């Protein structure tokens, strides 16, 4: 069990300033690069910010959507990354996770904050147990491409996620062989060979362009009978 | 391009 723990949020109005903590644990955590990401109550997700490593001067890159308003840092003697949010508004309320890890393996519990390209994947499909299903992911721009390092991760009851593979088709460790990612007619995609009753889930990909990610809508996947 | 380490 590595282990992700955030910690900062709470109820804030309009205009105001907040800054999220991270602690990691089971990995060398100076080793990899580190994100914060949001589900806002929209149930959708969104990448916010990642930070690089001492060897790459800490370089940073932000969502268009916070740039000039949040500053993501890192202290590795610490194995802890920080979200600084300025000039808060309505739009950022959500859930704040830190994840990372090839590239979204681990997952914070998240911590909610209250102020008071696009990637297509499926809304739903249906299966049952022992069948097998496939998800896809569409980007807007083009064919996918390993260059997008497509990623996918599994939302279960209750903001539970676990990063399923990254780099187009790498399982995370310990995640199980039923899960394969691919290409396929220039989507990336994701294979359940033999649906299990504990898959019923919400799955998102996220694509990689560049310098920033973009995580699809999500499929929620029901597993009847 | 990103964290592509193992
Ligand atoms: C990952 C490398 N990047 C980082 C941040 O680790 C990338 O530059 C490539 O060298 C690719 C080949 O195998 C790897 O581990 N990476």
């Amino acid at each position: 069990q590595v282990q992700l723990q955030e910690s900062g949020g709470g109820l804030v109005q309009p205009g105001g300033s907040m800054k999220l903590s991270c602690v990691a644990s089971g990995f060398t955590f100076s080793n990899y690069w580190m994100n914060w990401v949001r589900q806002s109550p929209e149930k959708g997700l969104e990448w916010v910010a990642e930070i690089r490593l001492k060897s790459n001067n800490y370089a940073t890159h932000y969502a268009e959507s916070v740039k000039g308003r949040f500053t993501i840092s890192r202290d590795d003697s610490k194995s802890s990354v920080y979200l600084q949010m300025n000039n808060l508004r309505a739009e950022d309320t959500g859930i704040y996770y830190c994840t990372g890890v090839g590239q979204f393996a681990y997952w914070g519990q998240g911590t909610t904050v209250t102020v008071s390209i696009v990637v297509t994947q499926e809304s739903a499909l249906t299966t049952s147990p022992g069948e097998t299903v496939t998800l896809t992911c569409r980007s807007s721009t083009g064919a996918v491409t390993t260059s997008n390092y497509a990623n996918w991760v599994q939302e279960k009851p209750d903001h539970l996620f676990t990063g399923l593979i990254g780099g187009t088709n790498n399982r995370a460790p310990g995640v199980p062989a039923r899960f394969s990612g691919s290409l396929i007619g220039d989507k990336a995609a994701l294979t359940i060979t033999g649906a299990q009753t504990e898959d019923e889930a919400i799955y998102f990909c996220a694509l990689w362009y560049s310098n920033h990610w973009v995580f699809g809508g999500g499929t929620k996947l029901t597993v009847l009978g | 391009a990103p964290d592509t380490r193992p």
